[PDB]
């Protein structure tokens, strides 16, 4: 009936990544302003590492005149974007690094399981830095959006505006994923409840060590469109890979590159690894006949 | 659908 | 700083009660289809034992041309309805029992408690398979409608269509119930959340038993209609019971079948219970007057 | 694959604060009524001590021809408005201590920390009592209305219509605050989730005291209105405080009362401790002078 | 308001 | 914006 117990917390957690979750303000001048700055949107960042980089949300920083990024310990900067890339819905600001700058947990030998408890870390509605508690609902899942499909974790801790571009964490602080999107497809017109989606912790690595080192992102691009044995050709493609391998839309793609190809999206991925320019053996069953057609790769189309 |  | 530190997580209840959990397609022919198969609606399913029955929601499986079940492992299943329950909301189904299948851990000496953590697993607008984290918020509720009530686990686990005819679980993985139903009442116009029902899993368990043994759920039928010591007879119940008996509407029924009736819930539970055709007393005051009628009760009109 | 375990489970702070949470009616005639009771609204209750004091929120029983009080063991009360506070939305009521009252357990060492678990224990939709699981998302918000800002647990337990006046609680069962609001402001027209808002315990407990011991909340006026070194005045103040003193607008007050006055709010809670008719020091800067006017304090005027 |  |  009396005390000395420790309540259930999750306060560690909060402790050990929210210093390094910031707000992020997208300030932009309006034929209405005349000269003065508003905030267009407004969201989260996340600080990878004390050279000051900032991961967040590309549709965050859009067409910003003007971007601050305001720590939880009061300090507030002004950033660089470093890059952006539409693919992932990622971008890259860099800030002052003088003095110390606190930096979100990383454990790149963590697996994230389904089930884990996460903590959602942001700024929504602008009320200031909120902690809302879920689980890893699932993993790998596409979005929204079928097509160009990215890996998403799905979580159903409470995701609102302003949480964009924050951080999701386990129980230790570890870094799960960078909230993203929500669902809000109608079906009916009622209100999905608890399903919003993040972008998973290694791949945002993986992406924000492109954009420091290039001003954007950098894939291989085939130029076609199909739909899942083996792949059919769609798309026009016209001009660059399919014209210069004069590729015939309806035909089936058997394999390429000394590697099997069942489903595209496996496929997509290594052609976006590979270096643009580069030229490899294309396998396709037309007539029932193993024809092959060399073909030059080419740096992805700017979006 | 899928384009790359 | 570093951490060897194991992550909170319902993983395990996961694993074990997840791969039980299918996905419940309900197939139908459209005058727009032109003899092509149209999911009209779809849902989740739970795989009570290896025999290859399954749990669902009777609403899920209603006017199906079709019913395909799909396992998370893959293998994909065509399913005989075995039957349904318009009162408890309930069906049940059948597939191919060859080689294995997965069970979801029953452990009916097992008591929910308000306030138990709980696993919502379900196939919500057909994103797949999507795990959810909430609490009993409360036992033995009637549900959105206070007429013909039945027993609900309430739960804040998110759930959302495509949820219904799914497993509730304990961090166990243990069965607690199977989600149905999510409350939506405007009240106001504002969207409700945290708030939906699971039909309890003894009563699933028991409604099951009872459509593998026959092609539907035998109940006693009384014909009558009333409100709430003692109980008033409000219904006309025209023909069968009502007739066979000639009872006299306004009257109040003080006991029967050797138990007090202080409860109509209590007393139409008792009804339920005993077999079509047989004859028990009625016992109530009309004018002051402890009148005995005989009475024939007859199998539970089919809805 | 047998289970002798133990399910994760919130049951014991259930079990020690849900009985002192009640369900609180707020009836009213209507025009309509014809001389009948109808619920106006209806919401929660917390049950602060033996002698039958019971917080709830102000707007749950404002204009109530009559208030009941309805415990989960069965026993119903008419209750006696003890006192209303509109600043801090509270309300205490009074009923009969004959026999035995639950109280919620009370732990004025007990510090809320940000990720610590807590269960919103009230009456949503008068469903009957409902426990909802969320963590503790911020401290210290001044709510959805900036002006006026008063300290606010922010919680991602889900809060519906009904769920006012009742308890938050830690997973020890200790109130950790009195669930008021929940946020829906459109903001593009989408849903909140996860968003409401408890009066910290704390507050709750000092508030109850005074309506105790005074029919109301007694604090200090100085009838004046600004925004945030110095503070600068905006407001009329006509009468009173501002006349006594004759304040002048548009100057910047330094420092009042053996203490500075950086900000505002922490001036505005100051000046409430304050007793009413009491006269002290004011310092403001007009013209870059250091002028001083003396000005007496007067009770805060009633709402 | 029951039926059974 | 404060009033007190």
């Amino acid at each position: 009936d009396s005390t000395d117990e420790t309540p259930a917390s999750y306060n560690l957690a909060v402790r050990r990544a929210a210093p390094a979750v910031v707000n992020v303000y997208n300030r932009g001048l309006n034929t209405n302003s005349h000269n003065q700055l508003e905030i267009r949107t407004l969201g989260s960042g996340v600080i990878m590492d004390q050279r000051g980089y900032i991961i967040t949300n590309k549709h965050v920083i859009n067409d910003a005149d003007q971007i601050i990024v305001a720590l939880q310990d009061g300090r507030v900067f002004e950033a660089l974007l470093v890059g952006s890339d539409s693919l992932t819905d990622l971008a890259v600001l860099k800030i002052n690094a003088t003095g110390g700058l606190p930096t979100i947990p990383i454990n790149a030998r963590r697996v994230p399981h389904i089930g884990d408890v996460v903590l959602a870390i942001g700024n929504p509605y602008n009320l200031g830095q909120t902690i809302t508690q879920g689980i890893i609902s699932a993993t790998g899942r596409i979005g929204l959006n079928p097509t160009g499909r990215q890996n998403f974790l799905q979580t159903d801790a409470s995701i609102n505006p302003g949480n964009s571009g924050g951080a999701l964490v386990n129980s230790l602080g570890e870094l799960m994923g960078i909230n993203t999107l929500s669902f809000d497809k109608s079906n009916d017109g009622e209100t999905p409840e608890g399903i919003g989606f993040a972008i998973p912790f290694q791949l945002a690595t993986k992406i924000m060590d492109k954009l420091i080192r290039d001003g954007r992102v950098i894939r291989g691009y085939i130029g076609i469109g199909g739909r899942e044995q083996g792949i059919v050709v769609n798309e026009v493609s016209p001009d660059g890979p399919a014209a210069n391998a004069g590729i015939q839309v309806n035909d089936l793609i058997i394999s390429v590159d000394n590697k099997p190809a069942i489903s595209a999206l496996e496929t997509m991925a290594q052609v976006a690894e590979i270096r643009p320019g580069s030229v490899i053996p294309v396998v396709v069953m037309r007539d029932d006949k193993q024809l092959t057609l060399q073909v030059t790769i080419q740096e992805y189309p700017a979006t | 659908v899928y384009q790359f």
